């Protein structure tokens, strides 16, 4: 009867984007089209990411400029993580599960494949649950802020601190063993921190492909976000929030 | 702008 009264996590559970497909089984397996498809697929997921974002309780109350900044700051974190989680669940941290119709064995993407597979195995190692994953993924949306601060900053930190407690409750709803909980919080939030370092190695490759491009097809949504962030990343206007400072 | 419109839907 009071299972009717929804928690914040059951809410996060029902707004998770639906699976998307590369549209991919012409047939030859070339660099250009695989990269191009991944570009096109990353567009749709960023697009997904936004609808998702705009459903996260608290994300609404923040300023529109505050909403844009966070998505342009976190978009690569959300994909890196999501990919990890899927590769974790579909193939025990061993394969790179972009979509059902696109399962990439190692093979270019060395730095990428390595770093991406790390995330996945860490999820596999910790054996993260779905509620855990949901809270953790929302936290990644709130992973970085402008150094000059968000307009709705005071509000931002209120909401972010709320979603930590939720990842807390996810651990508690999982078991509540002992100091086992403490240790789990430690290891989970540590993983979130490593995300900062992983996304950087992924964000550069992405720029290098975007700029050094030679020819390669890119969607509107990514192009903008990319072109718009390069000067933000380049000038140091970003402040990476970490759990273990 | 592209992102902007999408957030303002
Ligand atoms: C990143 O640099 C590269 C590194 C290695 C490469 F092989 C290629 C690149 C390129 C730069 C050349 C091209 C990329 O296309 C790479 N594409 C992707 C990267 C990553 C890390 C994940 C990706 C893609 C494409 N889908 N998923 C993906 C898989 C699973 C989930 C999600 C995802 O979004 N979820 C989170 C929010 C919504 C959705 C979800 N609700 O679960 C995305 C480019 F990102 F566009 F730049």
């Amino acid at each position: 009867l009071p299972q009717l009264t929804p928690t914040l996590v059951s809410l996060l559970e029902v707004i998770e984007p639906e699976v998307l497909y590369a549209g991919y089984d012409s047939v030859p397996d070339s660099t250009w089209r695989i990269m191009t498809t991944l570009n096109m697929l990353g567009g749709r997921q960023v697009i997904a990411a936004v609808k998702w974002a705009k459903a996260i309780p608290g994300f609404r109350n923040l300023h529109l400029d505050d909403q844009m900044t966070l998505l342009q700051y976190s978009w690569m974190y959300l994909m890196a993580f999501a990919l990890g989680w899927r590769s974790y669940r579909q193939s025990s941290a061993n394969l790179l599960c972009f979509a059902p119709d696109l399962i990439i064995n190692e093979q270019g993407m060395y730095d990428q494949c390595k770093h991406m597979l790390y995330v996945s195995s860490e999820l596999h190692r910790l054996q993260v649950s779905y509620e855990e994953y949901l809270c953790m993924k929302t936290l990644l949306l709130l992973s970085s802020v402008p150094k000059d601060g968000l307009k709705s900053q005071e509000l931002f930190d209120e909401i972010r601190m709320t979603y930590i407690k939720e990842l807390g409750k996810a651990i508690v709803k999982r078991e509540g063993n002992s100091s086992q909980n403490w240790q789990r919080f430690y290891q989970l939030t540590k993983l979130l921190d490593s995300m900062h370092e992983v996304v950087e190695n992924l964000l550069n490759y992405c720029f290098q492909t975007f700029l050094d491009k030679m020819s390669i097809e890119f969607p509107e949504m990514l192009a903008e976000i990319i072109t718009n962030q390069i000067p933000k990343y380049s000038n140091g206007n970003i402040k990476k929030l970490l759990f273990h400072q | 702008a592209l992102l902007r419109y999408l957030l303002d839907k």
